[PDB]
RNA sequence: CCUGUCAAACUCCAAACUUACAGACGCCGUUUGACGCGGGGAUUCCGGUGCGCGGGGUA
RNA sequence: AGUGCAAGAGCAAAAGAUAGCUUGACAGUGUUCUUCCCAACGAGGAACGCUGACGCGAAAGCGUGGUCUAGCGAACCAAUU
RNA sequence: UUAGGCGGCCACAGCGGUGGGGUUGCCUCCCGUACCCAUCCCGAACACGGAAGAUAAGCCCACCAGCGUUCCGGGGAGUACUGGAGUGCGCGAGCCUCUGGGAAACCCGGUUCGCCGCCACC
């Protein structure tokens, strides 16, 4: 910018998206990683693999289509990372991948924060995945109680609309009851 | 000591300052002459024009420049003229003053190294070139033989 | 394709363009051999540059000299029409010259020495120490200009 | 040479242009060969491990065989036959 | 296009600079938060060469906080202009800084795909003055 | 702003050229066995000159 | 800028700073390069492994001392495990 | 790709600037602290929970060359320098011819305001 001299970073870096030194010591590992990412309203989790002009995506789940299973709830929290883990875990498998390492970008390492709940499904789907067990949420908060208690000290919906008046841990349930056989695309 | 110890240019290039002390002042008083104030709005340039490369001592600067300017009173202590010696001394010079054992001398002096062709010194005259007169005494005290070329002045 | 003549002994000169004659099959001075024009052998000809002649000769002079200094891989036989005929796929001097120029086949591959082991030159040639352009008798010639000292060396 | 450590005289090769400077991408890093595949050996002055003698900044060998993640190139010094550690790092597949 | 372009108050830092402390107590009821120390960097005469050192406490108010704060503070100020940042903050004062800027700032703050503010966005000295004047007092 | 100069221990630049590996041609090797491996016996470790590039030195 | 110390080189979500925790400055044994270009030569040095035991980390992973190139010593005898 | 996620090359992508875009969907800003988690002080950040509002930031889209960068034309320049050769010149420093290569600064005019890969998606 200044002179020709001047050292402009990586694109990726300038756009503050990939930690390029943590990158590299996620692809020491050699296995596939298991990219989790968050929106304000949404979750994403990736299976991608390393290739000639860039990244592979293998396979991958959104929150979003989670409702494409009978999801009727918001989609940016606990329960919903946990599902999108696991349902991108499934595909996973069916795409033929069996390991992974948990990339979890620019996020904080925050125990039972989302993107553990990312790894913990993709690793009930099958996948076999270095993790560490107290780490995790301690899958009640997973289902979803702390949100229905927290309505609990209602006065007012929660949920504007939504579904419900005092939530559904169990709607969680019947979800990965659900993903846990047959179903299309899985 | 003679010209012909240090007037080739077959030794390295040795300006470094940061790794060389003890250089001598230079000799030479000034570099710009005359009506300085003024820029080159003359009718006339003329150049004194080295005609090889050589190397030439702070020594040679200084009278060459006196020899000329000093005479270029011949237009007066103000006059309306303009006297430039574009190059500057920067190459160290150094002698062996033990026998051949340890000789790397030491600093005695500064030299320009002036490539033939390049002009050492450059005035400018309105048409009263006494100027060419100026520098038959010049080139008198530097080593090479020179050209006293004049460039803008077709009013021969 | 050109002719190459070596005009400049072996001693004092450099030991990567002696190699270089030598690959091209000449090993002696007034020695000729026969170069395609390719990238290949144009990088080698230009590093012998200065102690050889070369140029491509004209159909005619190829012939006098494949007639009067041409050898088979092995004895004196003289390299004749007969000759050629009998043991080329030509029928004729003539008719190796022409394959040779427009560089169809070469000296070996129909059995013949690689060199024409010319004789000094008639009259002497131009000076081995300044070019053509100069007057002298080194570096690349005219057809007509190699032609002359092929000729003298017939 | 005044000295004689490996970085005697490395200053050029060992020194990144101004704008190449900082850390490097982690693709090159991770590259994988076979063994047999032909490699420059190229040291990246901005990373440090995975290195060897500067004297050899410039061959082309072939990988035989690897150590850990370095890998082993074969190369010839002079008339010398000698075996290289070193990582994908500072390596580059020939053509 | 505006509500998202007005002015709001985001922290108010007020910082006792002392020179080696009991200072913090009257800050924690001036504010209603625990103070911070002030370590120093370099060693200088003012017999002030310890590098890790308290010498000194701030503290960073939010919101609620921040105004309960100012609805006292700023009443005990009478300056204005030229006293002000080119960001549109300003400092009086015991120091009392108000840092002043608009809805989107968090871009700035936040961890991942961060980015400066655009000098158009940013909050000029006089679009400052605007907002706090209209707020309880006068400018200059 | 304008204007006057430099660098063996400066470099936004940058050759010729030297050099690793590979293919091609050439030349060479498969009864003259190359490339290479193993062993026996040395001499040698005062050098000199020209040319190119040097560093020191008035030379 | 800083990174203990020459010089040159490396380093910015760090190789620098702060905080916290920790003792991998660990035991064993090697591969390779260097020392000594090519091209034989010891001590020393380095890079990269493995076996064992550990530290930290969610983990990949990082730690075979200090970012890299100086800070080193044979046989005989003693003392020590 | 009517706004996304992970990247490769790592300024052709930087710096600065203009215009345009969200009716249900996406990214954001945004709203908010019972929880997991968090600030040597602050739900600022980090983390979690959520849609009342907004397209003003960001971001995506279209575009501008003033600076920086990349490449190209013409000029500088076949100049500077240079591998090979010479009973060519010069007191010498050094130069010249033949042969094979061949620059930098700078000026003028274009180019460049990223390209590409994988996944996901009215
Ligand atoms: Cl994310
Ligand atoms: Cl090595
Ligand atoms: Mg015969
Ligand atoms: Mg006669
Ligand atoms: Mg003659
Ligand atoms: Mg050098
Ligand atoms: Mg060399
Ligand atoms: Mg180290
Ligand atoms: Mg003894
Ligand atoms: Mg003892
Ligand atoms: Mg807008
Ligand atoms: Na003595
Ligand atoms: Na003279
Ligand atoms: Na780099
Ligand atoms: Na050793
Ligand atoms: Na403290
Ligand atoms: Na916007």
């Amino acid at each position: 910018a200044t002179g020709p001299r001047y050292k402009v970073p990586m694109r990726r870096r300038r756009e503050a998206r990939t930690d390029y030194h943590q990158r590299l010591r996620l692809l020491k590992s050699g296995k596939p990683r298991l990219v989790a990412r968050k929106s304000n309203k949404h979750v994403r989790a990736q299976l991608v693999t390393l290739g000639p002009n860039g990244d592979d995506t293998l396979a991958s789940a959104h929150s979003s289509d989670l409702a494409e299973y009978g999801w009727e709830a918001p989609t940016g929290n606990m329960p919903s990372a946990y599902l999108t883990g696991l349902l991108a875990g499934l595909r996973a498998q069916e795409a033929g991948v069996e390991e992974a390492v948990l990339d979890i970008g620019l996020n904080s390492p925050t125990p039972g924060s989302k993107v553990f709940a990312i790894q913990e499904g993709a690793i009930d789907a099958g996948l076999d995945i270095p993790h560490n067990d107290d780490v995790l949420a301690d899958w009640q908060r997973t289902r979803g109680a702390h949100i229905a208690e927290y309505d609990e000290q209602l006065e007012e919906p929660l949920y504007s609309g939504d579904f419900d008046a005092a939530d559904l841990p169990e709607h969680f349930d019947e979800l990965r009851e659900t993903l846990l056989d047959g179903d299309i695309e899985l | 000591k003679p010209g012909a110890m240090y007037r080739n240019s077959s030794k390295p290039a040795y300006t470094r300052r940061e790794y060389i002390s003890g250089i001598p002042g230079k000799k030479i008083a000034q570099f710009d002459m005359g009506n300085n104030g003024a820029g080159p709005t003359y009718p006339a340039q003329v150049e004194l024009v080295v005609e090889k490369p050589v190397q030439i001592r702070h020594n040679a600067l200084e009278a060459a420049r006196v020899a000329a300017n000093r005479y270029v009173q011949n237009s007066g202590a103000a006059a309306n003229y303009k006297f430039r010696i574009r190059k500057f001394p920067f190459h160290v010079i150094r002698e062996n003053k033990d026998g051949m054992r340890a000789p790397f001398g030491k600093p005695v002096g500064t030299a320009a190294r002036v490539h033939g062709a390049n002009h050492i010194f450059i005035a400018w005259v309105n048409p009263d070139p006494n100027v060419e007169e100026a520098w038959r005494r010049a080139k008198m005290k530097v080593t090479p033989t020179i050209n006293i070329d004049s460039s803008p002045a077709g009013n021969a | 394709m050109h002719a190459l003549v070596q005009l400049r002994g072996e001693v004092n000169m450099h030991t990567d363009i002696q190699d270089t004659l030598e690959m091209l099959n000449i090993h002696h001075v007034n020695h000729c051999t026969l170069v395609p024009e390719t990238d290949a052998y144009r990088g080698m000809v230009a590093k012998v540059n200065d102690f050889v002649a070369f140029g491509e000769p004209s159909q005619e002079t190829l012939e006098t000299v494949l007639a009067t200094r041409a050898e088979p891989l092995e004895g004196d036989a003289d390299v004749d029409d007969e000759w050629v005929a009998e043991h080329t796929d030509y029928d004729d001097i003539s008719g190796l010259a022409f394959a040779l120029l427009s560089e169809e086949t070469t000296l070996r591959e129909q059995g013949l020495s690689p060199t024409l082991r010319l004789h000094p030159p008639r009259g002497g040639h131009d000076g081995v120490k300044h070019p053509v352009k100069e007057g002298g008798q080194l570096g690349k010639h005219d057809t007509e200009g190699i032609d002359d000292l092929l000729e003298a060396m017939r | 040479p005044s000295s004689n450590g490996p970085l005697e005289g490395t200053r050029g090769k060992l020194k990144n242009k101004p704008r190449d400077r900082g850390t490097s991408p982690p693709q090159r890093a991770v590259e994988e060969f076979d063994d047999g595949e032909k490699v420059h050996l190229k040291i990246d002055p901005s990373v440090p491990n995975g290195r060897f003698h500067p004297r050899f900044d410039g061959q082309t060998g072939t990988v035989e065989g690897k150590q850990g993640d370095a890998y082993k190139v074969d190369i010839v010094d002079g008339g010398k036959e000698k075996t290289i550690i070193v990582t994908a790092a500072h390596l580059r597949r020939q053509e | 296009f505006h509500e998202m372009r007005e002015p709001r108050i985001e922290k108010v830092v007020v910082h006792m600079g002392i020179g080696h402390a009991n200072a913090e107590d009257i800050l924690g009821e001036i504010t209603g938060q625990m103070p911070v120390r002030t370590k120093a960097k370099r060693t200088v005469g003012e017999f002030d060469i310890r590098e890790g050192d308290p010498i000194g406490a701030k503290v960073t108010l939010r919101d609620e906080m921040a105004e309960e704060f100012l609805q006292t503070a700023l009443p005990l100020a009478e300056l204005a202009t030229s006293q002000f940042d080119d960001t549109g903050n300003f400092s009086f004062g015991l120091d009392v800084t108000v840092n002043l800027v608009r809805p989107g700032y968090r871009v700035a703050k936040r961890d991942k795909a961060s980015r400066s503010i655009p000098t158009k966005h940013r909050l000029n000295p006089a679009d400052a003055v605007a907002f706090i004047e209209s707020t309880y007092d006068v400018e200059v």
